[PDB]
């Protein structure tokens, strides 16, 4: 079985950038390799077949070059339309084989995130069980820092997080934490705060509310 | 050349997986059509499964050789998948492809076609329906102009969940976020639209959940306080 | 240069002048033509002529693909090695930048390789582009496509008439300039060289097109060409006609005749003898021939052309008593053996008949002659240049007893036919 490196693991870039993604086969594979692009819930792409030919309907800044052992794939412009995660494959020996993949992101200006909380519906209470979702949204970049103090007290192991793919339209991210609780330890207690810490935040941020 | 699967989302351990593909635009033994199967564990790369010729020829890779199987059924223009005694190690994002060439003197490697995929768990588990609870905007889910609000899908099995705003009219500011898989065996995922706030009290904002492994739709009116 | 003796006293000629020019061995080179394959073909007078050529292009293929469901021992294993796994992208990576390339094959051979024809590089820029706008409107495109597939369809069909093996290495399989640098690449000295240059048309008939592999675009033949290990020794050819004894009565004759006919080659101090006709091809007085179907013989074999009663090597002859009449035609003249009543002459084209064969075995140079006549045969003599000598001398028919003369040896000699005549003596 070929083994197949990918270059890097991944990248950003600013629009408008050249971005390049070189590719490594175990040994010689001639021409047959082929390049996918693949986005968040949807079946790969293919973009570039047999090393350099152009697949219909991609546009003309993608470039295939490479013969042999060493390969690569070019972005002549990146765009936000390419906010995605690519693939070479190899096809001269069987079984066919992929590399790890490439994610690409977008590269823009700190963005600070928009901070909202949001209680227990009643309605949840009724089952037994308190979940509290404290939401970051649209912010730049990516890492960020969620922590639950409920009465001034760090809670751990109770909350799970979950971010959104860069969006496409700002090149920023979202993210939603949320904490859950039992309906009786949630009903001893009386506030419940989410601190914020993220590289467009001067200081960290906090948004709480009362009577739980 | 259109692709569409179908195949069961939730298989029993130690069972046989049965996936299907309905060619559309060239018939299943056309010339130099090679019908691919390939998979994608979660958070990971692809995986080639195998491929059946246009004349039947079916080559599967070394390591799934004992467990697979495929064939052709040209009356209804589509060809099959079988994998036996699966575990949990096959759960996957499983494609449906298609390689196809006017003149091919090489080996069939490129997937111009793709099917949507079936993503098939493997547990011993049950499915279960979601619980839709709504996330109500009030002050401290205001920011200036603009107020956000949502709905919390909470304990369902197995993924996926497909996620609405009033029923496809809302679409603007919506971000459905991915799963997390609980403590418990049960999935949760939410969904929150950034919505102007002088529109509360005068407009309806209704979260459409849709899981298909039980037959469920649950509509809930997101609404303040 | 080419010159001719006549031996009246063993009705047979020897004609010597001759250099030779032997096959010894085989040069196996690769001779590949890059393919391509073509995803996809979907679209107006001139881009449907187009459309007509990628279709024979397509249909070429094809039948390429079902062709692949000693002489060439040599050439087969070369085609053997080209189907393991990789082998054929080894020589598909030495001719990326190259026409011309050794290979070392996975089994250690080192094989000259040569791609004639690069149909993938000229579809891949020119015509892809254009098939996925269909607006084709010059006319010079369309030509260079027809000419180069023109090539493929007929190297196809050659080895789809020839069961994957030709012969002669047609101007198709290798031009006449790829076959002049092959050639010049050759591990040779410069006479070797020089001669294959100056007989490419003998070079071609003694050389094998073994069509092996068509995997991962890249079509390959295997050109068989042959070695000439054995250049510039002295070769004669052998002519041989019946010897019979002159009675008046019917059926009481004798009849002797001189057998292994044919070519005789000096050879690292033995003569090769090439027993069937046509392996050996004359062009001018260099005689190219093929040693595999030859035997190896003692030097001292030529001396039953001056001495064939010689003690030191058994002359091979055949006895008969029919005393039938016919001619032989030679390199510079015709031999003659006329007998019963038989009217036999030679003419010239305007001044007619020039000299009367009385019965016996007689001889005349092509000096003035042009045709021969044994009863109702005409033979026409060769016309080339070169002096012939007649060595006049007893026919040795006429040292045989006939009572016991051996008439039923076909393979035999003269001390075979001396023991069988003394055991036929010692009875009487």
């Amino acid at each position: 079985e070929i083994v197949m490196t990918q270059s890097p693991s991944s990248l950003s870039a600013s629009i408008g950038d050249r971005v390049t993604i070189t590719c490594q086969a175990s040994q010689d594979i001639s021409t047959y390799l082929n390049w996918y692009q693949q986005k968040p819930g949807q079946a790969p792409r293919l973009l570039i077949y047999g090393a350099s030919n152009l697949e219909t309907g991609v546009p003309s800044r993608f470039t295939g070059s490479g013969y042999g052992t060493d390969f690569s794939v070019t972005i002549s412009s990146l765009q936000p339309e390419d906010i995605a995660t690519y693939y070479c494959q190899q096809y001269q020996y069987l079984p066919y084989t992929f590399a790890p993949g490439t994610k690409v992101e977008i590269k823009r200006t700190v963005a600070a995130p928009s901070v909202f909380i949001f209680p227990p519906s009643d309605e949840q209470l009724k089952s037994g069980t308190a979940s509290v979702v404290c939401l970051l949204n649209n912010f730049y970049p990516r890492e960020a820092k969620v922590q639950w103090k409920v009465d001034n007290a760090l809670q751990s192991g109770n909350s799970q997080e979950s971010v959104t793919e860069q969006d496409s339209k700002d090149s920023t991210y979202s993210l939603s934490s949320t904490l859950t609780l039992s309906k009786a330890d949630y009903e001893k207690h009386k506030v419940y705060a989410c601190e914020v810490t993220h590289q467009g935040l001067s200081s960290p941020v906090t948004k709480s509310f009362n009577r739980g | 050349v259109q692709l569409v699967q179908s195949g069961p989302g939730l298989v029993k351990p130690s069972q046989t997986l049965a996936l299907t593909c309905t060619v559309s635009g060239a018939s299943i033994n056309s010339d130099n059509y090679y019908w691919t199967w390939i998979r994608q564990r979660p958070g990971g790369g692809l995986e080639w499964i195998g491929h059946i010729s246009y004349t039947g020829n079916t080559y599967y890779t070394p390591s799934l050789k004992s467990r697979l199987s495929m064939s052709l059924e040209t009356s209804q223009s589509q060809f099959s998948l079988r994998l036996t005694s699966v575990t949990a190690a096959d759960s996957a994002v499983y494609f449906c492809a298609a390689c196809g060439a006017y003149v091919l003197i090489s080996n069939c490697g490129w997937f111009d076609s793709w099917g949507q995929g079936t993503q098939v768990t493997v547990s011993s588990a049950s499915t279960k329906g979601p619980s839709v609870f709504p996330l109500a905007p009030s002050s401290k889910s205001t920011s200036g102009g603009t107020a956000a609000l949502g709905c919390l899908v909470k304990d369902y099995f197995p993924e996926p969940v497909t996620v609405s705003w009033n029923s496809g009219a809302l679409t603007s500011g919506v971000h459905t976020f991915p799963a997390v898989l609980q403590s418990s065996g049960l999935y949760s995922l939410s969904s929150v639209v950034t919505v102007p706030s002088s529109s509360l009290g005068t407009q309806t904002y209704i979260c459409n959940v849709n899981h298909k492994p039980s037959n469920t739709k649950v509509d809930k009116r997101v609404e303040p306080k | 240069n080419i010159t001719e003796e006549f031996y009246q006293s063993t009705c047979s000629a020897v004609s010597k002048g001759y250099l030779s020019a032997l096959r010894t061995g085989w040069y196996t080179s690769v001779i590949t033509i890059e393919l391509s394959n073509i995803k996809e073909n979907k679209c107006d007078a001139k881009v449907k002529l187009i459309k007509q050529e990628l279709d024979k292009y397509k249909n070429a293929v094809t039948e390429l693909q079902l062709l692949m469901q000693s002489a060439i021992a040599s050439g087969v294993a070369v085609c053997k090695v080209l189907h393991l796994e990789g082998e054929v992208n080894k020589i598909k990576s030495a001719l990326l930048s190259t026409n011309k390339a050794v290979v070392s094959l996975s089994n250690g051979v080192s094989v000259l390789t040569f791609k004639v024809l690069d149909l993938k590089n000229y579809i891949d820029k020119q015509l892809l582009p254009i098939l996925n706008s269909c607006s084709i409107s010059n006319i010079e495109t369309v030509i260079e496509f027809q000419q180069k597939n023109n090539r493929l369809l007929e190297i196809t069909r050659e080895f789809s008439v020839n069961a994957g093996v030709t012969t002669p290495v047609s101007t198709y399989m290798l031009t006449n300039s790829e076959l002049l640098s092959l050639i010049n690449d050759m591990p040779i000295t410069n006479d070797q060289k020089k001669l294959m240059s100056n007989n490419v048309q003998i070079v071609r008939q003694q050389s094998y097109s073994i069509m092996c592999i068509i995997k991962e675009e890249v079509l390959a033949y295997v050109v068989q060409l042959p070695l000439y290990g054995v250049i510039d020794t002295p070769c004669w050819k052998l002519h041989t006609s019946p010897l019979c004894t002159t009675n008046t009565k019917e059926g009481s004759n004798i009849c002797l005749t001189r057998t292994d006919r044919g070519w005789y080659c000096d050879n690292a101090g033995s003569v090769s003898f090439f027993p069937q006709a046509e392996t050996c091809k004359v062009q001018s007085n260099r005689v190219f021939c093929d040693t595999m179907n030859s035997l190896t013989l003692p030097s001292e074999v030529n001396l039953c052309n001056v001495d064939i009663f010689n003690p030191k090597y058994d002359c091979k002859i055949m006895t008969s008593k029919t005393d039938v009449s016919s001619s032989v035609i030679t390199s510079l003249g015709a031999i003659v053996s006329c007998y019963g009543k038989t009217k036999c002459t030679a003419s010239n084209k305007n001044r007619g008949i020039i000299k009367t064969f009385s019965n016996g075995c007689d001889y005349v140079s092509n000096k003035g002659v042009d045709t021969v006549s044994v009863g109702n045969t005409l033979y026409y003599v060769n016309k080339q240049e070169g002096k012939s000598l007649y060595v006049k001398g007893e026919p040795i028919i006429n040292f045989y007893d006939p009572l016991v003369f051996p008439s039923d040896e076909f393979d035999a000699s003269i001390s075979q036919v001396n023991e069988k005549i003394n055991q036929s003596l010692a009875f009487i």
